[PDB]
């Protein structure tokens, strides 16, 4: 989320995560994430 | 173990008896579905 | 049978959605289950006859 570097929308990046512990909250706390739209699941329950 | 409790395996929400399964699950194997899809077995993540 | 709605199983549609859009597909789930059990009550209807 917070590197310098983004692709075009085509050619799009794309960097697979495994093996970790998630933290969603870290993300929707930012106050520069405005939009934040979720589509099979709620920005509450992702913790979870 | 062999008391009605509430129980989270990795995500997987639901209230019943565990119990030790004596059904060989194959090494690759990680959950076990009953009829209509219900979780008749699931493996522990942390002592399998 | 998911009757249309994200998940055929109640604990992930309540683990996964908060209650506003939750509802919608617990509300198309329990149509559907309500409506195979009234099938299933008038098909023993018809063959009690
Ligand atoms: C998880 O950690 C517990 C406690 O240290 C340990 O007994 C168990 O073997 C570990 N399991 C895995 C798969 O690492």
């Amino acid at each position: 989320f917070n590197a310098t570097r983004f692709a075009s929308v085509y050619a799009w990046n794309r960097k697979r995560i495994s093996n970790c512990v998630a933290d969603y909250s870290v993300l929707y706390n930012l106050a520069p994430f405005f939009t934040f739209k979720c589509y099979g699941v709620s920005p509450t329950k992702l913790n979870d | 173990k062999n008391k009605c409790v509430n129980f989270n395996f990795n995500g997987l929400k639901g209230t019943g008896v565990l119990t030790e399964s004596n059904k060989k699950f194959l090494p690759f194997q990680q959950f076990g579905r009953d009829i209509a899809d219900t979780t008749d077995a699931v493996r522990d993540p942390q002592t399998l | 049978s998911k009757f249309g709605a994200i998940s055929s199983v109640l604990n992930d549609i309540f683990s996964r959605l908060d209650p506003p859009e939750a509802e919608v597909q617990i509300d198309r789930l329990i149509t559907g289950r309500l409506q195979s059990l009234q099938t299933y009550v008038t098909q023993q209807l018809i063959r009690a006859a």
